[PDB]
């Protein structure tokens, strides 16, 4: 097989800067003494992959010329000249010169932008979940940057770790932010024995945490 | 103007078999090469099959003798028949039209190879506490719990509330997924105007429309 | 490449 080794794995880049992505083959591709069928695809969050470049350096229709493919021997490069927020996602190289067709492992392009604090909300368990014997308390932490953030759950002023489930969105292709949802799950029986439930969000933007809470009465 | 829609994904036991379809429009199938490419849970892309415009069939060795690509140019559908399914066949399967220096991929259909039971979601409303405060923007949500397999789709007011939505990726715990979705609207519009999360789970043929009611 | 061309060489 033709093995494609793609680097880097993650590529953080600021708006208007240049990103370079490299793909290294295990052999010379040229089919016979004809064309080299090396292609570049982008997958944006929530979408399917789309063609950027074919035969090493041709732009697919409607791809702007700030996308530029080159390469020779075993090294192929995709250069993105003036990165916009919408360029984020996972880039793959691909060869179709020899069967089996193969892809590089991918490069995740991430946009750097200004720091932004999350907007935090808390939600008590619904009466219909209580009925079935479980109790989930939810914090949304919306639209922040950078991605890294910590949530600490407190029940009556003391930390709880067991039963926390956290999930981040991909990076938003508009404002370049992340959001995350944190869910503390307990039994109805344990939920009914405590009053105050708190999530505390700690994040680069403040030395003090953002604290949201409610009382079970 | 090209459309491709894949269908036929869902759950299937190791050893079982499944037939995928790709339903094509705005072009004649026969004039293009049609392929299947899958994306694994680790986000590798892998080529799985091609059929040229002239009808030659091409497969990698990892699926040879198990997978069959075919087309029906009367219904304008391309198929992938899979058998002796294994765990490593778990992936999102895309249908791809190729020709004339162009590629166009459908939205994908998810195939999960697993022994776990098909289970519909429980959908729980997330409404602010009684004593919470105004802000002028109010955030509401939906918690979608206990289902298998992926995917579920979540919309708000049937797609009418599309901005200010964050739908969080599902996470697997045990043999069960959990996901949530938030929506943010002006406080002048809620509760005066209804906000309902619409959850569909095609593998159990289930839809839940949960209205978010203010508490107490 | 059948991903971009109708036949393969």
């Amino acid at each position: 097989d033709v093995l494609l080794t793609q680097t880097p794995l993650s590529l953080p880049v600021s708006l208007g800067e240049q990103a370079s992505i490299s793909c290294r083959s295990s052999q010379s591709i040229v089919h016979s003494i004809g064309d080299t069928y090396l292609e570049w695809y982008l997958q944006k969050p929530g979408q399917s992959p789309k063609l950027l470049i074919y035969k090493v350096s041709n732009r697919f229709s409607g791809v702007p010329d700030r996308f530029s493919g080159s390469g020779s021997g075993t090294d192929f490069t995709l250069k993105i000249s003036r990165v916009e927020a919408e360029d984020l996602g996972i880039y793959y190289c691909f060869q179709g010169s020899h069967f089996p067709y193969t892809f590089g492992g991918g490069t995740k392009l991430e946009i750097k932008r200004a720091d932004a604090a999350p907007t935090v909300s808390i939600f008590p368990p619904s009466s219909e979940q209580l009925t079935s014997g479980g109790a989930s308390v939810v914090c949304f932490l919306n639209n922040f940057y950078p991605k890294d953030i910590n949530v600490k759950w407190k029940i009556d002023g003391s930390e709880r770790q067991n039963g926390v489930l956290n999930s981040w969105t991909d990076q938003d292709s508009k404002d370049s932010t992340y959001s995350m949802s944190s869910t503390l799950t307990l039994t109805k029986d344990e939920y009914e024995r405590h009053n105050s439930y708190t999530c505390e969000a700690t994040h680069k933007t403040s030395t003090s945490p953002i604290v949201k809470s409610f009382n079970r009465n | 103007q090209v459309q491709l829609q894949q269908s036929g994904g869902g759950s299937v036991k190791p050893g079982g078999s499944l037939k995928l379809s790709c339903s094509a429009s705005g072009f004649s199938l026969s004039t293009y090469a049609m392929s299947w490419v899958r994306q694994t849970p680790e986000k590798r892309l892998e080529w799985v099959a091609s059929m040229s415009s002239g009808g030659s069939l091409y497969y990698p060795d990892t699926v040879k003798g198990r997978f069959t690509i075919s087309r029906d140019t009367v219904k304008n559908i391309v198929y992938l028949q899979m058998s002796s399914l294994r765990s490593e066949d778990t992936a999102m399967y895309y249908c791809v039209r190729g020709g004339y220096g162009t590629s166009y991929w459908g939205q994908g259909t998810t195939v999960t190879v697993s022994s776990a039971k098909t289970t519909p979601p429980s959908v729980y409303p997330l409404a602010p506490g009684s004593a919470a405060q105004t802000n002028s923007m109010v955030t509401l949500g939906c918690l979608v719990k206990g289902y298998f397999p992926e995917p579920v789709t979540v919309t708000w007011n049937s797609g009418s509330l599309s901005s200010g939505v964050h739908t969080f990726p599902a996470v697997l715990q045990s043999d069960l997924y959990t996901l949530s979705s938030s929506v943010t609207v002006p406080s002048s519009t809620w509760p005066s105007e209804t906000v309902t999360c619409n959850v569909a789970h095609p593998a159990s043929s289930t839809k839940v429309d949960k209205k978010i009611v203010p508490r107490d | 490449s059948l991903l971009t061309e109708v036949e393969t060489p």
